[PDB]
């Protein structure tokens, strides 16, 4: 609003309204067990020993060779699937990315031109209004001179 | 920073002095951006002075900059209107720039003073050099209009 | 010791409720002033306009070419030549 | 939307109150030393 | 391109009649299941007023490593861990912000309260100077 | 901003230099009349043509009183004499005689009383019915422009001095005078509440000053330059609006002078061909109302 | 350099896209 | 009397004001000096003393 | 869009306290008026005498 | 992402509620102005049947390239579909071979 404030009568009326204050006065259940639980962090652990690789031993290391040995194989076909097309995809990915960045900046371009429109209408009947209400206080003013003036003259 | 400006006659290319005069430049850069440019006349050719324009009433006045209405103009003194292609903008008093610019042609050693400097044509000096050539009024006007069809920033 | 947070965050935008609005106010009206007095033409302005916007500049690196002769707007040849209702009387005696 | 919508409306009735109480201690200044004479 | 609710890409997008939006089939569907209406327009929603419109979809180039085996299982716990923290940084938050917004709404009621008693205070001292005119 | 149909309209009439034009106290016609001897009554909203021609007068309508029932009609006439015009029915009411010479203005009462001034030295006051000068005032020099207060008792009159006199119907003490002008005083103008004085004055000085029975010394509040005045000795009018925060002149300048009453010039508005004669403002909406010495008036935003 | 206009305006490269005019 | 609410001034000026259920303070008035004697509530709810 | 509505709140805010502003100047401009009529008066019934 | 009414890409899209298909804004309105009718399927069509875009909405838009569960369940779905696929080859493979 139209005004010349320091900051100073800012704190001034803060501390007006904190002594008028003092004065006065889905979740699911396996998710809220774990969310108990990782509160804390307390980060998940699934097993991760399939890089030991262990050397000749009992029924492990057989099982443990043969899956490595799967995973493997599965990786490989998933590689030359990969390079079959090649970055295509990825460069279909970057071409929706543009597309989206430049879809929000457009509207938020729009938002901001609507949003100093309204700053700038609201300026405009605030000023008049402040004008109109200060030719009416100075008035008020001189007009409460005259009356003390005259009322003291007539004597 | 680069603008294109796709003027009737041609092509024209500016590449702008950010390093120099940042404020003045980045107005234009992010005005290409909004590119209300588009449909614009050079409203004033003289030969071997000026080609100016950049104002969407086409009357010679007006022109609003992103900060609105005006703002300060940054000179300093490695700057000079030595050569014909300088990019410079146009203002009627001490800090009174808008929208509007306008291309040198000829070697203006007395401008160096309240005009700023923010830009130097690359490509396509030979269309302002026919530019130059222009048919124009008795004001320094041209008599067809010579629309910008677009201005790209890139 | 005072609510910092309180008071300095709400202020933030607050003043920018009245700082940026001040930034493009300046350019809606710059422009239509000039379309609606321009638009009318230097002869029969048609938008009743207050004083002070007045000055009307031409906002140009002043063409050093010209010459004395066209620094003058005229009609004729000569000079500018325009109507005026002087009562016969005055324009007599002076 | 709400914690704004408060916070800047009390932003608002902040600004109410100080020029109020400003003008009203100016006043009552002036009254005192009207009464004074 | 971005669904309204969860904002993750919609392999196959449908529209509605009442209010046009980009949505997902499982989560509509199932929204219908909890309430046979639309929440988001407050009226009654049909599975047939969703219609199966023809997109590209969205290629999902996959990150170097990602093979099944451990590049799948330690990424979908990661993927796990993070979500959950977004869960939790979402709640306090919403939390945080409703004891905020208690908290101003107070000092406003407080505010309202000032305006009051200054404006009764600043009506008497101006009858007053008036009648001191006297 | 505003019920017109163009924010500007141009006017055209008359066969000769227009000196008057007043605006209906209702707001919704307005009479002109110059030197073809001859009163035009408008519509301000509408097709805004004539329905009226006042015709009879023997001589240039110096000024023209509206009435506030809106009915009748009061000119001033360089021949000497004062008609009254039923306006709906344009026929001579009656014909007030008795100046010595040409009767510069004129002005009307909130009760039927008239006032005026004359080249032979002297101001009359006029019942509507009397057909005769109740009270006679006389001076030593012309005098050129009345205002009466509302409340009825005083009467500004002012002439060649260059000093505004104030003079009391009843009491007949003048001892009272608003000095400050140093040429003659083309025109006077009251406020709305009848608390300010508006004085137009040919040292192309602009002035206002308060009617109030009390004042601190210097009751000049505030001077008005810019509008100037030429060498035909025309008497230029000044306005108030309806609101009474714009004072309003013309000039001979052919400019057109809008103030604020605070002493910032806001509209300074060309567009006549000559002397503009007098200007008013409509009591409802934001219009103003241009009459110049080149057969047109304009109507405002 | 005083030449003027001794000659039409060259072509413009019209709004349409259109080369030469 | 309600029974909602009391109030317990301190020595050194500052009232201690607690909700008699809540039992936690929310309110300290400080604007006296020395040891207030005695604080007696009314009857009619609003009259204090 | 946080602001741009907050704007539109503002505005509405200020749109409908501004006029109780403005009837309470103009009642306190007619009481002031009414006064000073009183007073001036007072001072027009000294001034039968000038 | 193409228009069959033009063969351009539009520049501003727009999904027909009659028929899924995806127009440009100044020659769909085009087609309903001439007549209230589909251009592609010939079924009537209008103004309120043409669906703008309103992408903007308010929740954090998602990367549909690693950090999407439905998508790491959807790799472990091709996964199982692969080895499916391949179980199934190699047991009819098996009861040949036996």
């Amino acid at each position: 609003f139209e005004s010349t404030y320091n900051e100073e009568d800012r704190s001034a009326a803060a501390q007006i309204v904190e002594e008028e204050l003092k004065r006065s006065g889905s979740d699911r259940l396996e998710n809220a067990i774990v969310a108990a639980g990782k509160g804390e962090k307390l980060a998940a652990i699934d097993v991760q020993r399939y890089i030991q690789l262990k050397p000749p031993g009992t029924r492990e290391s057989l099982l443990q060779s043969a899956v490595v040995w799967e995973y493997q194989k599965s990786r490989n076909d998933n590689l030359y699937l990969l390079e079959k097309h090649g970055e295509k995809a990825f460069d279909s990915s970057l071409e929706a990315l543009e597309v989206q960045l430049e879809l929000l900046e457009k509207e938020l371009v729009n938002t901001k031109k609507l949003s100093q429109g309204c700053n700038r209408k609201r300026k405009h009947y605030q000023m008049e209004v402040g004008a109109r209400l200060a030719e009416a206080e100075v008035k008020f003013g001189q007009l409460l001179q005259s009356s003390i003036q005259c009322r003291v003259a007539t004597l | 920073a680069n603008v294109e400006l796709q003027t009737s006659l041609g092509k024209i290319l500016i590449e702008l002095y950010t390093e120099h005069a940042p404020k003045t430049c980045q107005n234009f850069y992010t005005l290409a951006k909004e590119g209300y440019y588009d449909g614009v006349i050079f409203h004033r050719v003289i030969p071997d002075f000026v080609i100016q324009g950049g104002d969407p009433t086409g009357t010679g006045r007006g022109g609003t900059s992103i900060y609105g209405d005006k703002f300060d103009d940054e000179i300093h003194s490695d700057l000079h209107h030595t050569g014909a292609g300088i990019l410079s903008m146009a203002n009627a008093g001490p800090n009174t720039n808008s929208s509007q610019f306008f291309i040198t042609l000829a070697p203006t050693p007395w401008l160096d003073g309240k005009h700023t400097i923010f830009g130097r044509v690359v490509s396509g000096l030979s269309v302002c050099k026919r530019m130059g050539l222009i048919r124009t009024d008795s004001s320094d006007r041209p008599i067809e209009p010579l629309k910008i069809i677009k201005a790209v920033a890139l | 010791d005072s609510e910092e947070q309180e008071n300095s965050q709400s202020p933030n935008i607050q003043p920018l409720l009245h700082t940026e609005n001040l930034a493009p106010a300046v350019v809606d009206n710059v422009k239509d002033d000039l379309i609606v007095s321009k638009g009318g033409n230097s002869r029969e302005l048609a938008r009743n306009v207050p004083v002070n916007e007045m000055v009307q500049p031409a906002l140009g690196p002043a063409n050093p070419f010209v010459t004395k002769e066209q620094d003058s707007i005229k009609n004729s040849i000569t000079g500018y030549a325009e109507r005026e209702y002087v009562p016969n009387f005055v324009f007599n005696q002076e | 939307q709400e914690l704004s919508t408060a916070l800047y409306s009390l932003d608002a009735a902040l600004r109410v109150i100080s020029r109020l109480t400003k003008e009203r201690d100016e006043a009552r200044e002036a009254l005192a030393k009207f009464s004074d004479n | 391109m971005f669904c309204s609710i969860s904002g993750e890409t919609p392999k196959e997008p449908v529209i509605s009649r009442v209010s046009g939006n980009v949505y997902e089939k499982r989560l509509i569907e199932q929204v219908i299941r909890e309430t046979s209406k639309d929440p988001v327009t407050q009226q009654e929603c049909t599975l047939e007023d969703l219609v199966p419109v023809k997109v590209p979809d969205f290629v999902r180039p996959r990150p170097p490593s990602a093979t099944s085996l451990p590049a799948l299982l330690s990424l979908f716990q990661e993927e796990w861990d993070s979500v959950a923290l977004e869960q939790f940084e979402l709640r306090r938050n919403l939390t945080e912000t409703k004891q905020e917004l208690s908290t101003a709404l107070y000092s406003l009621d407080a505010a309202l309260r000032v305006i009051s008693r200054l404006t009764k205070e600043r009506d008497e001292a101006r009858e007053a100077l008036a009648k001191f005119s006297d | 901003t505003s019920d017109l149909n163009v924010p500007n309209l141009q006017m055209f009439g008359h066969t000769a230099e227009v000196l008057v034009a007043r605006f209906d106290p209702s707001g919704s016609y307005f009479a002109s009349g110059g030197m073809d001897r001859q009163i035009l009554l408008w519509n301000v909203f509408g097709d805004v043509k004539n329905y009226g021609v006042l015709n009879g007068c023997k001589g240039a309508i110096t000024d023209l009183q509206w009435s506030r029932d809106s009915r009748v009609v009061y000119c001033s006439s360089s021949d000497t004499h004062l008609m009254s015009w039923d306006a709906v029915s344009g026929q001579k009411i009656r014909k007030h005689k008795g100046h010595a010479g040409v009767v510069n203005a004129l002005d009307v009462l909130k009760v039927e009383l008239l006032t005026s001034v004359s080249d032979d030295c002297t101001m009359k006051v006029w019942d509507s019915r009397s057909k005769d000068c109740i009270k006679t005032i006389e001076e030593k020099y012309p005098l050129t422009a009345v205002a009466i207060a509302q409340q009825g008792t005083q009467v500004f009159i002012g002439g060649i001095d260059g000093a505004i006199k104030i003079w009391d119907l009843r009491n007949n003490h003048c001892s009272h005078v608003l000095k400050g002008h140093k040429d003659i005083i083309t025109s006077l103008a009251i406020s709305k509440d009848g608390s300010s004085l508006l004085s137009n004055s040919m040292d192309n000085t602009v002035r206002i000053f308060d009617v109030k029975p009390f004042a601190s010394a210097q009751r000049q509040l505030q001077i008005f330059e810019g509008a100037i005045h030429g060498q035909e000795h025309n008497l230029l009018g000044v306005a108030w609006s309806r609101n009474s925060r714009f004072v309003g002149a013309g000039s001979s300048d052919k400019n057109v002078y809008v103030w604020s009453a605070t002493g910032d010039l806001r509209y300074v508005l060309p567009g006549h061909e000559g002397s503009v004669n007098h200007v008013d403002f409509h009591p409802h909406q934001d219009i103003i109302l241009s009459c110049s010495s080149d057969r047109t008036i304009f109507l405002g935003e | 350099r005083s030449a003027k206009s001794a000659g039409n305006t060259l072509a413009l490269q019209v709004t349409s896209s259109g080369a030469v005019d | 009397p309600d029974g909602n609410l009391f109030v317990a001034g301190l020595e050194n000026g500052e009232l201690r004001f607690f909700e008699t259920s809540s039992g936690n303070e929310l309110t300290k008035f400080g604007p006296h000096s020395s040891p207030v004697k005695t604080l007696q509530f009314g009857e009619n709810g609003y009259w204090l003393v | 869009r946080k602001n741009l509505t907050c704007y539109e709140f503002l505005y509405n805010q200020e749109r409908l306290a501004l006029p109780n502003r403005l009837e309470a100047a103009e009642i306190e401009l007619s009481k002031m008026q009414q006064i000073e009529a009183y007073a001036q008066q007072d001072y027009a019934r000294v001034t039968g005498q000038n």
